[PDB]
């Protein structure tokens, strides 16, 4: 059957990031940008996938972004494998 | 259980295109 919830749920995220963002349309180029820094791994290598930073500056950058609202940064705890509790 | 950063850039290429898809 394919799971695709978390991506649904990755989906639903950055367009909830994209509707409250609509005072500041800066926010979508400067987000993926910091993670473009994380995700870029795969495609640096010619092999192995690697975990590109550390998984605190990418959150630390995006945090100035968006500062104010911590509920996002809620949701963005799903997508950093830290402990899962 | 892909739930990594990755998503995000997935998420959002996707989205970006989702809404080009939709005009028609």
């Amino acid at each position: 059957e394919s799971d695709s919830v978390e991506f649904n749920n990755a989906i639903s995220y950055v367009n909830k990031i994209k509707t409250r963002f609509l005072d500041h349309p800066e926010i979508y180029r400067s987000f993926l940008e910091i993670l473009h820094t994380y995700q870029k791994e795969q495609l640096h290598t010619k092999g192995r996938p690697f975990r590109g930073m550390s998984e605190e500056e990418v959150f630390t950058e995006v945090a100035n972004l968006f500062r104010g609202q911590e509920d996002l940064l809620s949701e963005f705890g799903q997508f950093l494998p830290e402990a899962k509790r | 259980v892909r739930m990594n950063i990755q998503m995000l850039l997935e998420a959002a290429d996707y989205l970006e295109r989702r809404e080009r898809e939709a005009e028609h």
